[PDB]
RNA sequence: GGAGGGGAGUGAAAGAGUACCUGAAACCGUGCGCUUACAAUCCGUCAGAGCCCUCGACGUGUCGUGGGGUGAUGGCGUGCCU
RNA sequence: GGGGAUAAGCUCCGUGCGUCGAGAGGGAAACAGCCCAGAUCGCCGGCUAAGGCCCCUAAGCGUGUGCUAAGUGGAAAAGGAU
RNA sequence: UGCAUCCGGUGAAGCCGCCGAGUGAUCGAGUGGUGGAGGGUGUGGGAGUGAGAAUGCAGGCAUGAGUAGCGAUUAGGCAAGUGAGAACCUUGCCCGCCGAAAGACCAAGGGUUCCUGGGCCAGGCCAGUCCGCCCAGGGUGAGUCGGGACCUAAGGCGAGGCCG
RNA sequence: UCAACCAUAGACUCGGCGAAAUUGCACUACGAGUAAAGAUGCUCGUUACGCGCGGCAGGACGAAAAGACCCCGGGACCUUCA
RNA sequence: GGCACGCGAGCUGGGUUUAGAACGUCGUGAGACAGUUCGGUCUCUAUCCGCCGCGCGCGUCAGAAGCUUGAGGAAACCUGUC
RNA sequence: CGCAGACCACGGGAUUGAUAGACCAGACCUGGAAGCCUAGUAAUAGGUGCAGGGAACUGGCACUAACCGGCCGAAAACUUAC
């Protein structure tokens, strides 16, 4: 069945907020000598060079 | 070893079989490769089971061994370079990296090796 | 207030909302952070913001010879574009409307002392 | 299945009915070729 | 990478940059002030505590023939047109 | 008054009868047609109508003499009953 | 719009505000910002002269919503390369599917889609370095093949003609 | 009777592109009532911290099509000793 | 017995009440029969209240961890033969 | 990682480790492996041999992976009585 109102702007924006995304959390690795940022999952691969740092 | 609770990985029972057969020939091949971190986990009970077999070389492991992955290049790298080299070291043939996610479908990567170590 | 720099993208072939979904989460930080938390973020709306961000610094280091380690994040906001309307055709001959968006993105990053 | 189309195209068959000498053999086909130019169309007949 | 942008220039003007006179409303953001997670609300209205801004006179802040914005709480209150 | 079953928020008539229609405000908890009363506008003044005066809720747990024991008050019949 | 007057690049109209005004439609030759070329008033004349609603018309944009879907019954994987960017492009090796077809050649139909070089805002139900997409250049060779220049059927047209 | 288990396509989660019917509103409880006689919106009570995700379909007289049944008006077509 | 003779945005379509056909009967005829007989598309992605479950935020006057009392609810309550 | 599970949650482990995989051994399922020898013309049968294959249950074993790591997170006071 079809939405039977126009939902208002307080009920649309409360939904739209659940929306979103979690940043990252990012661990400091040395590689080459300097220090970049990656995340605790690909901490061994960064040490080993699997990871490419751009 | 333990079934894939789970729905299958190539989309049917038939495919994930041929799917670990190739993967477990190319890891043999090359030493290591990068899969789709999902199937690099479902290759870990299964392309170490098979040096299994070739630490015991026999006529009947090789008959095993053949059953499964189709290709007879690999079976002799198998049985001559892979099956002494882990003679003395049991279990845990193999190590799995985490590895960055694909650009497409941002599915997880893991690269799977063999060790090297001793 | 403090030295300021600016940076606009316009005409950035993504969704407004879409830009906005990134964008929350880098407000307020410093450059250096932001673009390591956007370089491992997986949205692919991660890509032209964290041009935006670079490139305004950018614009702080050579145009106005600002220290690039003092910068921060202050004001990001993405916009919304003109829009571009196809068609994809359905079931039973109806014709439904698809619209194609594009968003504005505006970055200006500040060198506060620490 | 049976989807055969109203519109099967041929060409042979297109001016041996809409087309040009059709038209002006005809007293009323000289009429629509005729109320056409009046109209500016390019195309006067089929 | 490009698109796009920041300096520098032309220009009286770039709040005229070939998406270009003037540039409204719906719609979409960003910043700031007030308010809201024990509460039944045709979403206003009349009282109305508190906080914030402003104009005067008088000291440190305190009143006034004052102005604004929010509004906790109480009373009343059954959309517009056919 | 007729029709109806002397039923209908039924139907058809009469009434220098009313109101709603075309009518706000107070009362009847809410409740076009009942009761009080016809809104020219303002006031942070006063007296009353119908209706009320223990708290919600404005003003009396008012004064005198009685009655009720059933929450009658705050639904009902033939009839029963020291 | 007649007539008479006054304002305007020392900044009109229009649009956004502040401070106010009238018993109402409304007013501001009171003033800030944007603006860049026409306006106001008095008294007459004429109106395509006032929209909130017609399941009204055209344009723009919302709610549903970052939701449903992304178009079968075959199935993809790994190594290397190019590239700024690769699950989808190229090369190699495996796996799988059709095999009276999902192979090969035509007629009708389409009309440059064919090949080479180039491109990656438009399109591809994603991204794409790829493309039946976009640009430039090239390509179709007949005495014997399918047709005309040879022949007739159904049927059409039809000198004269009859009928009207 | 009386259901149970296994696998695929969806559903569900992450990344990309991204619609639709409907829509006067809106920080849209329940009970007994009242009302155009079947109330989220009114009276009197009872219950209820703010925002979401997956599900079931009892209500919103849910959506779709200006009831095809019935009646009034206008057509159309058919029948016949109109 | 009530809950739209509960319940079709939950299911079936046997009946009834479209277009086909036949019998009996009425009609000169088109046709008709609360007579009979054979056949005859059951659409929709859940916005809001509701309900079954599961989370995110804040509160309980510092921040946390164990173990609990329980106001208030929900489930159950059948029964025979020897 | 789980006999917890749609996501989330919940429960366990995280080198001071038996949390998962592997390896060894056991239970259990299947039923007498490959190779060789013997018998038969051959289909086939017998011995080597409770053999071989094997996932989920049990126990040992750090061999591989639980990481040279990030983010949140603790107090205005006052009055009366003792
Ligand atoms: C497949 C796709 C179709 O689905 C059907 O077949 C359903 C099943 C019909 O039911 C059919 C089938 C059936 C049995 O009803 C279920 C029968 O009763 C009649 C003929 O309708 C529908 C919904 C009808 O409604 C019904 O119309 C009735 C007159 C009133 C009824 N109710 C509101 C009073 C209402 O439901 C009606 C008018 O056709 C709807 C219109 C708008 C359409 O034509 C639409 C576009 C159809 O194409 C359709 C919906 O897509």
């Amino acid at each position: 069945a079809v939405p039977k109102r126009r939902m208002s702007r307080a009920n649309t924006r409360s939904r739209r907020a659940q929306w979103k995304a979690e940043a990252p959390g990012l661990v400091t690795v040395s590689v080459a000598g300097q220090q970049r940022k990656v995340p605790r999952r690909l901490l061994k691969a960064a040490r080993l060079g699997l990871v490419d740092l751009d | 070893p333990k079934p894939t609770k789970g729905p299958r990985l190539g989309g049917s029972s038939s495919h994930q079989s041929a799917l670990l057969a190739n993967l477990a020939t190319s890891l043999f091949e090359h030493g290591r490769i990068k899969t789709t971190e999902p199937k690099a986990r479902a290759l870990r009970p299964y392309a170490e089971k098979l040096i299994t077999h070739a630490k015991k070389g026999a006529l009947h492991n090789r008959r095993e061994v053949m059953k499964k992955i189709r290709d007879k290049d690999v079976v002799h790298t198998l049985f001559a370079e892979i099956g002494p080299f882990y003679a003395d070291r049991n279990g845990g043939y193999t190590r799995i990296i985490k590895v960055e996610n694909r650009k497409g479908d941002n599915a997880p990567m893991a690269v799977i090796e063999l060790v090297r170590e001793k | 207030e403090f030295p300021s720099a600016t940076a606009k993208a316009r005409y950035v072939r993504v969704s407004a909302t879409k830009a906005r979904r990134v964008i929350d989460l880098v407000r307020g930080k410093s450059v250096e952070e932001a673009l390591d938390i956007l370089r491992w973020a997986p949205q692919a709306a991660s890509e032209p913001v964290a041009k935006v961000i670079a490139s305004a610094a950018a614009n702080a280091q050579n145009n106005e010879g600002l220290d690039p380690s003092t910068l921060v994040v202050a004001t990001v906001y993405a916009d919304e574009g003109p829009t571009a309307k196809r068609i994809r055709p359905r079931a039973q001959g109806r014709a439904f409307r698809i619209r194609k968006r594009t968003s504005h993105i505006t970055v200006i990053v500040e060198s506060r002392p620490p | 299945a049976k989807g055969k189309r109203t519109f099967q195209p041929n060409n042979r068959r297109r001016a041996r009915v809409h087309g040009f000498r059709l038209r002006m053999r005809t007293r009323a086909g000289r009429a629509i070729v005729a109320n056409r130019r009046s109209k500016g169309r390019r195309a006067l007949t089929a």
